[PDB]
């Protein structure tokens, strides 16, 4: 957020080319930019936290913790 | 030389057309992020 707001000043801007890249992510009007950007990676991310709290919960052997691994 | 029914709805648009810009995609659902969903065009 804080990147966010500094990417505007003076007027998109003037310093378009130095904060390119890092404001293509949050704007939602990447229209077409194949859609790479930071919201779907925290979901992308969340889900990785999530079956490990499965090996976080139980892991009573210390098998099923490997039989996620055995999917990689 | 004649106007009836059909000048008469074209220079109702011919001065309204000059007020209203267009209404796309996005400005319509408020804020939410549609990007993600319809690349609608038109």
């Amino acid at each position: 957020n804080t990147l966010a707001v500094q990417g505007c000043t003076g007027q998109h801007g003037p310093l378009a080319t130095t904060f390119g890249p890092v404001l293509a992510l949050m704007d939602n009007q990447n229209n077409s930019a194949d859609m790479l950007n930071l919201q779907t990676y925290l979901t992308r991310v969340t889900q990785v936290r999530l079956r490990l709290q499965q090996i976080a919960g139980s892991s009573d052997p210390q098998a099923m913790m490997q039989l996620l691994a055995q999917t990689v | 030389t004649q106007n009836s029914d059909a000048m008469l709805y074209q220079k109702m648009l011919a001065r309204v057309a000059h007020q209203f810009a267009d209404m796309r995609l996005t400005d319509m659902t408020g804020d939410t992020d549609v990007s993600r969903l319809f690349f609608t065009d038109e």
